[PDB]
């Protein structure tokens, strides 16, 4: 959706594009020529440089502050017209449902994951966010490997390599006997 | 004409400009359109008196206080 909003950016810039193949290139920029900052309004007022991206063709494609302006929506969901509270506050709500003692652990135990989370000072900006959210004397600690994708793949590579895992998996014939509701009991 | 008189080789009886005697919407008529006039002065005087207040209706890539609304003030 952020990339689609970047296609909106394109039309505002004048880039007349509406294909999914073009969308792929936008995602290539997203992972490539798109970062984060920590100052929203400050850098918004700050004059940009309009980073000229170059196509496989090599066409000049200026960016501006849009590269980090579009992920502000991830923290400001109403920019797309969607009521939510932003990643930070939603996680804080998850914290609210936990307990004060366990909360401190979770401040120290933050597992950022997902490739979408790969940005310049992504977690650092989010650190500042939660620092403005969490109270004083709260030590927030993030854990976010460089493989925030394969962490799941390697975790499944380990879990799948278990012997107790027999009960964890579901046999073929089992589902073939009665149904998936048995596995829905197994999924919780 | 005087040139015609003074020039011997120039013959006459010529209908000079020889010519050929030549001899000489639905969309509104549909089963569902309702083309209506708003009565420009009537609706104009109607909405005209309806004052509109504005206070810096500013939006273009402006970051700070996510929700915004045009014609901010009241009148």
């Amino acid at each position: 959706d952020v990339s689609r909003f970047l296609r909106l950016y394109l039309r505002k810039e004048g880039y007349d594009f509406h294909s999914s193949s073009e969308f792929e290139i936008v995602k290539a920029i997203k992972e490539r020529a798109c970062y984060l900052s920590i100052n929203p309004q400050k850098d918004e007022t700050l004059e940009t440089e309009k980073a000229q991206y170059y196509l496989p063709d090599g066409s000049t494609i200026e960016i501006g502050p849009s590269r980090f302006r579009a992920p502000e929506l991830l923290f400001r969901p109403d920019l797309i017209g969607e009521e939510s509270e932003g990643i930070h506050e939603v996680l804080v709500f998850a914290i609210q449902k936990s307990d004060m003692d366990l909360r401190r652990t979770l401040f120290s135990n933050i597992v950022l994951s997902g490739g979408s989370t790969l940005f310049k000072g992504f977690g650092d900006r989010l650190l500042s966010e939660v620092k403005k959210l969490a109270p004083k004397d709260v030590k927030i600690r993030i854990s976010a490997p460089q493989e925030r994708l394969y962490s799941t793949w390697i975790g499944g590579s380990i879990l799948a390599s278990l012997d107790t895992f027999k009960k964890m998996w579901v046999s073929k014939k089992e589902y073939e006997e009665d149904g998936a509701r048995s596995i829905h009991r197994k999924t919780f | 004409d005087p040139k015609y008189a003074d020039l011997p080789g120039i013959a006459r009886n010529e209908p000079d400009v020889y010519e050929t005697s030549d001899l000489p919407q639905e969309e509104l008529t549909s089963t569902s359109v309702e083309h209506i006039i708003v009565n420009p002065n009537a609706a104009y005087d109607k909405f005209k008196d309806k004052r509109v207040g504005t206070k810096g209706l500013d939006f273009s890539d402006r970051i700070g206080k996510t929700k915004r609304t045009g014609y901010e003030s009241g009148e």
